[PDB]
């Protein structure tokens, strides 16, 4: 198997500089190029530059000129992208591939890397509980909630009954509204484990170092 | 004529 | 100069041929070009070169279902009994070295739709506003979308059964085992909540329409 890893995902402020790592495996380092594409959210592709391992010689869109420096590491078989100045306009995926010397094919692709560049502030999610409305309570099955608002960054774990319950939970990814993540996890039992054995869901937020408990009471 | 060169 | 334009992103029957249309730049007609196809979170993947003369050799796990073909400055990817897997983005791409300043551009893509794919119809889960969030004189609606297949759903809020769009944040569809799950939010003051009779999360998935209303009153 070719492989291209890239680094992680990146969360910056507006002004600094990111560098994405692209580590080649599985194929001869300086025998090909690396090639590196930009991809905002919702939009096609947009080609960067290419950086010559073998030779370390650059090809870059005129755009990025100013943005984005390639550099290649031959002793580690690592090419590298440091984007400087970001603003919100660089916020993207940015990909790694192979190319050929000769040929346009990008034929082996990296798994990516998202830059957000963002001032959004660490806020720890208000957690409410979740339960049917009187209409919603006269089934064989009866479903839960949990609703976390207004939490920056991700991740928020979210566990039903400290993971006594496991099955019938779907938990939904975040929404993004304005610089803060909200969502909602479900749980379905039988009508008659509700309201007679106790539901909670447990929510932690590690960057707040916070944990809240939500016990779901009859409305 | 194209020409691919890096 | 060096333009890749690419016909409008359109649909076909699961087992149906599809044909897509990359056209070059006037002056780059004799150009290879390369085609990629993007998958819904995917990187893309490199799926064929192709030539002038219409020759053409496709990339690592392509099945022989995808062949090119080229006429003057056109260059089509035709897909033959065309599956679910082949739903993507399809993107050409193109290479040349102008001042020994080599340059790629890719076109805007073509978003290929596959109709009659086998359909699991969404499940809705609706939440009204916790008493805890509405004696803070607010209101989230939650509507939960799980158990569909394929991913494409549209979601609509009601007010009294007439259209609500300000405050609504609505997911993407993301992965729930072999099928697809969203989620909705509608903000909303807790006066709104109280004034109206009904509120309707009303889903669309492959000509269906599910829709789930819950009311404030008292059963
Ligand atoms: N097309």
């Amino acid at each position: 198997q070719v492989q291209l890893q890239q680094s992680g995902a990146a969360l910056v402020r507006p002004g600094t500089s990111v560098k994405v790592s692209c580590r080649a495996s599985e194929y001869a380092f300086t025998n090909y190029v690396i090639e590196w594409v930009k991809q905002r959210p919702g939009q096609g592709l947009e080609w960067i530059g290419v950086i010559n391992p073998g030779s370390g010689g650059t090809n870059y869109n005129e755009k990025f000129k100013g943005k984005a420096t390639l550099i290649a590491d031959k002793s580690s078989s690592t090419a590298y992208m440091q984007l400087s100045s970001l603003t919100s306009d660089d916020s993207a995926v940015y990909f790694c591939a192979r190319s050929t010397y000769y040929s346009g094919a990008l034929d082996y692709w990296g798994q990516g890397t998202s830059v957000t560049v963002s001032s959004a502030k660490t806020t720890a999610p208000s957690v409410y509980p979740l339960a049917p409305v009187c209409g919603d309570t006269t089934g064989s099955s009866v479903t839960l909630g949990c609703l976390v608002k207004g939490y920056f960054p991700e991740p928020v774990t979210l566990t039903w009954n400290s993971g006594s319950l496991s099955s019938g939970v779907h938990t939904f990814p975040a929404v993004l509204q304005s610089d803060l993540y909200t969502l909602s996890s479900s749980v379905t039992v039988t009508s008659s484990t509700w309201p007679s054995q106790s539901i909670t869901c447990n929510v932690a937020h590690p960057a707040s170092s916070t944990k809240v408990d939500k016990k779901i009471e009859p409305r | 004529v194209q020409i691919v060169y890096k | 100069q060096l333009v890749l334009t690419q016909s409008s992103s359109a649909s076909f029957s699961l087992g149906a041929s599809a044909k897509l249309t990359c056209t070059l730049s006037s002056q780059h007609s004799t150009y290879t070009i390369e085609w990629y196809q993007q998958q819904p979170l995917k990187p893309p993947k490199y799926v064929m070169e192709l030539k002038k003369d219409g020759s053409h050799s496709t990339g690592d796990g392509i099945p022989d279902r995808f062949s090119g073909s080229s006429s003057g400055a056109d260059r089509y990817l035709s897909i033959s009994n065309i599956q679910p897997e082949d739903e993507a983005i399809y993107i050409c791409g193109v290479g040349d070295t102008i001042k020994e300043q080599f340059v790629y551009v890719f076109g805007g893509g073509t978003k290929v739709t596959v109709l009659g794919q086998p359909k699991s119809t969404p499940t809705l889960t609706v939440f009204p506003p916790s008493s805890e969030e509405l004696k803070e004189n607010k209101a989230t609606l939650v509507c939960l979308i799980s158990n569909f297949s394929p991913s494409g759903v549209t979601v609509a809020w009601k007010a009294n059964g007439t259209p609500i769009t300000q405050g609504v944040d609505t997911s993407n569809p993301t992965k729930e085992g072999n099928k697809f799950m969203a989620s909705s939010f509608l903000h909303l003051t807790s006066d709104q909540w109280r004034s109206h009779n009904s509120f309707t999360c009303q889903v669309t998935h492959e000509g269906d329409t599910v829709e789930k209303s819950l009311s404030p009153a008292e059963c």
